[PDB]
RNA sequence: GUGGAAGUCUGUUAGAGUUGGUGUCCUACAAUACCCUCUCGUGAUCUAUGUGUAGGGGUGAAAGGCCCAUCGAGUCCGGCA
RNA sequence: GUCGGGUGAGAACCCCGACGGCCUAAUGGAUAAGGGUUCCUCAGCACUGCUGAUCAGCUGAGGGUUAGCCGGUCCUAAGUCAUACCGCAACUCGACUAUGACGAAAUGGGAAACGGGUUAAUAUUCCCGUGCCACUAUGCAGUGAAAGUUGACGCCCUGGGGUCGAUCACGCUGGGCAUCGCCCAGUCGAACCGUCCAACUCCGUGGAAGCCGUAAUGGCAGGAAGCGGACGAACGGCGGCAUAGGGAAACGUGAUUCAACCUGGGGCCCAUGAAAAGACGAGCAUAGUGUCCGUACCGAGAACCGACACAGGUGUCCAUGGCGGCGAAAGCCAAGGCCUGUCGGGAGCAACCAACGUUAGGGAAUUCGGCAAGUUAGUCCCGUACCUUCGGAAGAAGGGAUGCCUGCUCCGGAACGGAGCAGGUCGCAGUGACUCGGAAGCUCGGACUGUCUAGUAACAACAUAGGUGACCGCAAAUCCGCAAGGACUCGUACGGUCACUGAAUCCUGCCCAGUGCAGGUAUCUGAACACCUCGUACAAGAGGACGAAGGACCUGUCAACGGCGGGGGUCUUAAGGUAGCGUAGUACCUUGCCGCAUCAGUAGCGGCUUGCAUGAAUGGAUUAACCAGAGCUUCACUGUCCCAACGUUGGGCCCGGUGAACUGUACAUUCCAGUGCGGAGUCUGGAGACACCCAGGGGGAAGCGAAGACCCUAUGGAGCUUUACUGCAGGCUGUCGCUGAGGACUCUCACUCCGGGAGGAGGACACCGAUAGCCGGGCA
RNA sequence: CGAGUGGCUUGCUACCUCGAUGUCGGUUCCCUCCAUCCUGCCCGUGCAGAAGCGGGCAAGGGUGAGGUUGUUCGCCUAUUA
RNA sequence: ACGACCGUAUAGUACGAGAGGAACUACGGUUGGUGGCCACUGGUGUACCGGUUGUUCGAGAGAGCACGUGCCGGGUAGCCA
RNA sequence: CAACC
């Protein structure tokens, strides 16, 4: 996590980098199939190592609060 | 690093060269313009009244 | 004195230009004769250097391969539609008139056929509120109610890459890399830290603007610095 | 245990730089040099060549710094005796 | 460097040999830029050369650079120019849009050449041998032909394949050494043609419900392992090439570690890592053509730039030669290069100076200050505090070990890899040289890495992430241009412009009176054109009515400029200093008072604190980590000191040769007093004084060097400032022209914008031209 | 209260020097003055002695080391004739 | 070219109720300064002898280099305090 | 105390 930052930057900065990157690297359920195999390929780009589904999402999360809204309405 | 002697060693770029039109070593090979006769800049020959005393 | 930095910018010299020769494409909506019979298939998701967001490469029926301003949730293989009769689903483009009220939209055109002007940045979206035969009311990301021609085209859904701003740059070096991909001179030296000759706030034994910062709208370039025509300042009240 | 992150550490690796000696030199080897010590050395890094920005204008992580030993407004000639 | 010798009229420095040395990322090899003949030969020494010279980068004369396959040439990059169009009084000026061209010689892309021989000097260019590419012609084959592939690509970690090199083992050839039996060199052989294929991907079979696999991640009923197959790599292996070449000879064979090169796996991005020509796709024979330009040499402590044969500066690759060790480190040594970082001879070689070695006892007493010097040091084991943002602090501290020899154990396929054990044994000392941290505490500053005054400032200054305020919905905000036009912008509020503060943490009080900005505004004030009255046969002009922005007036606003006192138990001028901190990098008084520490402490730290004159994003407080930043204390150590000595190397001194500069009104052997424009070698009185020369440290010549930079003076200059004077851009606003029809309105036809177009939006407005009022250190 | 001497402080003046006489403190090295701190020899005493206190002649010699502070000065410490 | 001090004897005496407490003179030493000298102690001593690390000369022997001694130990003359 | 305050 923010351990690569050593004693630099301060709590907050590396506290959020940790959480953000923590949720970022968790197992994500592919929208195509349903397997927890989605990994980030770059900024806002995700791909499932299982079925190879490549798609767009949040910068650090595959889905954003606003994105989940579109579906509804 | 001093602006003098030590900085003079880095100078190995060719800029002004013999001009096809006037023969002076003033044809800037990067700009492709002669600073002496104006070749590359103007069909007319580079000239100025300040190249001599006003009343001469 | 000397021209301030803001004046050097206008000359458009290299230091202030955007690395355009490195930019990918201008994500303007496709131009359809009419009918909407235009459909394409998302062939790939790419990184857009000019927006720090992802873009989708699309192959249309008539053989046209073009990058498109992608909303969140668009993936390879998915089929997209662009026309008056396109289906109402994420990633599809059609005139506001055809869009159902209460639907998040992005890359909204200002004038019908201009290709899209509003809501194009990471994770943002305009909210189509009201319909009509003369005007379509849209709520832009800034919260402003915008009256638009119902004939103005737009893409359903919100822009991809949301939350980009939630993470701090943490270090100068990270800001550095992003700035190298924009038309911006960075880092920033404060006016108060410069000599009098270089800025209205320069000079003085200690640093401080020797004047009020709220400057008039009528001030000439070179003098219009600080808080431009502020309606107020601070946090109070 | 594995893994090998880092404007991360040591480092005269290359390379970049220059805290102190207020050492040597000061008609110099040199119109900015020499020696030891010292700092950086995977990055906002260093570097070659090409290319762009021009004088009340550039360029400036801002020292009025830099724009060919020249800068609180370059150089040349002219205005000019 | 030295001893011999060679040449020569002449030899320390030109050449030969021997002995002695220097250089190892360079002092060696190949080259880019740049230079331009400096290259090679012959003949010379008047010039140039830090002395000499028979020598030379010097002088004279000759000679020397050979290409289908090495560059250029071709392609396009940032970007440039030309023409057209438009602007401009105008152009050699200027932005856009089209078109065309230009833009890469080490180091972007790219059709094809290797090995050897040869010359005084060229050489993948000539010659020998072998080979390859393109185009064209002819012949056979072929109808395929354009989809796709390639050219073509970031950073970090890593597996596999694998050559050179190096090393190990044994054989062969040659050499060296001579108490042993060791030590060194060689043992060769290309492009090209042919062939082999690991990885990746895919297919068949198979049928795992827990197995498969990795250095690691991982894989699978959406079909794992196993078995078989398709496609498919090296600058690599293998065969040819080769009774080619090369070698005096032998003319090896295996192995390990493996640069090059090939091929995979993983991770990172608020960062996404060129393009185009070309190539493949798309057979073969024979023949012909392959022109043009470059090609020498230096590439640097003498061929470049720096006036020089200048200790400076100057790109690339040789990054795998041996020992060493972690190492591209030190030190020593090869290949190769050199004795030209080019004046020599002499004195135990004095004083004095530059570098440096060793110093008894004391041990910072030295000094502004431990400045300078020193101390410590590599690796392993044990062990490690306060504090902390839980990362760190930390190599904290402190302690112990360390060689050689003999025989072994463990890990690993193994190393000429690593980790240990037992016994023996030497020295004052085993990281023996070399390499190689001194340590600890308190305080101030800035959070951190980063930036800077080329040439006296590296810091606390600038930047930074973070915090905050301001403007703007894009026909925008901000900015450049006289204009045509342009940056931002292949951008669109999660944007980007303009400013302030400066990581985290806890916080950020009161004040809108003045100034600034913004909004509003009944009434007041407020220009010009038009309009009306007077005046003029007209006109000048005087007055009136209407009245935009602006102002008056009202309100909002301080993370906007800034402010937060005196007096009494309010007053100026809005408020009257809250949390905190405090004798401060701010306190004059001041060495404030108390305490700590010292024999003694204007210092430092802690506390107190009425603060001459602290205080909250003009940010306050606080703070782990970091620092060539400022101050203080301790341990250790030491020639800093007591107090200096001896020694080493280069100078200094004498001799040969070479051979400047600074400075010079004159005179001049001065000393003590006095005098004098009051700071005299020169005047006066005395004193002293025989001439010349060598060495010395610098008392005097108010020494030399620079028409004082300080200060003042000049109706001097410049940069900067502002509510100085006067103007000028620019912005806002009214009016007139563009401009049309039917104090509020409709319309379409100019004009504007959007759209490929149809057409849509807007519309007599806006843009533009002119003028008027307001603002206007942005500028003069 | 009155009269003087010095030229160490300060003030005053603007005579000398602005085509420059380098600026505090310290240090090192040399000479000097006496209005004497010690040492030699004296006089007086509210001089028993010891020791003080005051005065005279006298410049041969001596007058040192340290803590804060750039400090001069001064404050402080242990020595000292 | 010598200045100054301490100590002992004088003397627990003179003086003084006591407490306290001298001098002349004769001696021994210290300190500061001065000139000189090296038997003694101490420093140096890149004369010299030895030990030993790395590397090179094949080993041995014997040597070079590691800055003008690689490092360490001892140290004659001379010079010194 | 080394000019300006
Ligand atoms: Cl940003
Ligand atoms: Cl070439
Ligand atoms: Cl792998
Ligand atoms: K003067
Ligand atoms: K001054
Ligand atoms: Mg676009
Ligand atoms: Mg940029
Ligand atoms: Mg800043
Ligand atoms: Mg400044
Ligand atoms: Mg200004
Ligand atoms: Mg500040
Ligand atoms: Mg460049
Ligand atoms: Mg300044
Ligand atoms: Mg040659
Ligand atoms: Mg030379
Ligand atoms: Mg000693
Ligand atoms: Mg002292
Ligand atoms: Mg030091
Ligand atoms: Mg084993
Ligand atoms: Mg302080
Ligand atoms: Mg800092
Ligand atoms: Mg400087
Ligand atoms: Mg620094
Ligand atoms: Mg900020
Ligand atoms: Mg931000
Ligand atoms: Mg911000
Ligand atoms: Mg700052
Ligand atoms: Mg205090
Ligand atoms: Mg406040
Ligand atoms: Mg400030
Ligand atoms: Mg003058
Ligand atoms: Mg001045
Ligand atoms: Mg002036
Ligand atoms: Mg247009
Ligand atoms: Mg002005
Ligand atoms: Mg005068
Ligand atoms: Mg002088
Ligand atoms: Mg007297
Ligand atoms: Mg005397
Ligand atoms: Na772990
Ligand atoms: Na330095
Ligand atoms: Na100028
Ligand atoms: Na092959
Ligand atoms: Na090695
Ligand atoms: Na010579
Ligand atoms: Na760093
Ligand atoms: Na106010
Ligand atoms: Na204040
Ligand atoms: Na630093
Ligand atoms: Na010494
Ligand atoms: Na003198
Ligand atoms: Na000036
Ligand atoms: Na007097
Ligand atoms: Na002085
Ligand atoms: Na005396
Ligand atoms: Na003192
Ligand atoms: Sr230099
Ligand atoms: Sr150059
Ligand atoms: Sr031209
Ligand atoms: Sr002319
Ligand atoms: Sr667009
Ligand atoms: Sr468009
Ligand atoms: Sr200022
Ligand atoms: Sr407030
Ligand atoms: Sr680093
Ligand atoms: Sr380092
Ligand atoms: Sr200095
Ligand atoms: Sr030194
Ligand atoms: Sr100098
Ligand atoms: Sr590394
Ligand atoms: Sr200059
Ligand atoms: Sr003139
Ligand atoms: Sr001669
Ligand atoms: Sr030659
Ligand atoms: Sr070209
Ligand atoms: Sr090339
Ligand atoms: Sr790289
Ligand atoms: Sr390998
Ligand atoms: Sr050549
Ligand atoms: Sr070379
Ligand atoms: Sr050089
Ligand atoms: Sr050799
Ligand atoms: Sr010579
Ligand atoms: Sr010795
Ligand atoms: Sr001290
Ligand atoms: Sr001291
Ligand atoms: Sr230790
Ligand atoms: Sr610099
Ligand atoms: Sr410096
Ligand atoms: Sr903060
Ligand atoms: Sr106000
Ligand atoms: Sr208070
Ligand atoms: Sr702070
Ligand atoms: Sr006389
Ligand atoms: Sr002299
Ligand atoms: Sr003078
Ligand atoms: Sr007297
Ligand atoms: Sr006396
Ligand atoms: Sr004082
Ligand atoms: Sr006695
Ligand atoms: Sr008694
Ligand atoms: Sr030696
Ligand atoms: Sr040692």
């Amino acid at each position: 996590r923010s351990g690569r930052f050593g004693a630099r930057y301060g709590r907050v900065s590396r506290r959020r980098v940790a959480e953000i990157e923590s949720e970022m690297n968790e197992d994500h359920a592919c929208p195509n199939c349903g397997e927890d195999r989605v990994d980030r390929q770059g900024t806002g780009i995700w791909q499932c190592s299982y079925c190879d589904y490549k798609f767009t999402g949040g910068s650090y999360k595959p889905e954003t609060p606003g994105g989940k809204t579109v579906r509804r309405s | 690093t001093g602006a003098g002697t030590p900085s003079q060693g880095k100078k190995n770029t060719t800029t002004h060269t013999k001009c096809r039109r006037c023969g002076e070593k003033s044809y800037h090979t990067k700009k492709k313009v002669c600073s002496s006769c104006g070749f590359g800049k103007s069909a007319k020959r580079r000239d100025y009244e300040w190249q001599s005393k006003a009343g001469e | 004195g000397r021209r301030i930095q803001g004046q050097r910018r206008g000359r458009g010299t290299s230091t202030f230009r955007a690395p355009s020769h490195r930019y990918k494409a201008d994500l303007e909506h496709r131009k359809v004769e009419d009918g909407d019979v235009i459909a394409g298939t998302v062939v790939d998701i790419e990184h857009d250097p000019a927006r720090s967001a992802p873009v989708a490469a699309v192959e249309f029926e008539d053989g046209d391969r073009r990058l498109i301003l992608a909303p969140e949730g668009v993936g390879v293989g998915d089929e997209l539609q662009v026309g008056v009769s396109a289906e109402i689903a994420p990633g599809n483009t059609l005139p506001l008139a055809e869009i159902p009220e209460g639907v998040p939209v992005c890359n909204v055109e200002s004038s019908p056929g201009d290709g899209g002007k509003f809501a194009r940045a990471s994770g943002v979206n305009a909210q189509l509120l009201t319909h009509d035969r003369n005007v379509a009311v849209v709520k832009l990301p800034s919260g402003e109610m915008k009256r638009l021609d119902p004939q103005c085209r737009a893409t359903i859904g919100v822009v991809a890459g949301g939350g980009r701003t939630d993470k701090p740059f943490v270090k100068a070096g990270n800001k550095h890399h992003k700035m190298k991909a924009r038309g911006t001179k960075w880092p920033n030296v404060r006016g108060v830290a410069m000599n009098a000759v270089d800025h209205p706030f320069g000079g003085g034994g200690r640093q401080h603007p020797g004047k009020p910062k709220s400057i008039s709208r009528n001030a000439p370039p070179g003098r219009k610095v600080g808080d431009i025509a502020s309606k107020r300042t601070g946090r109070g009240g």
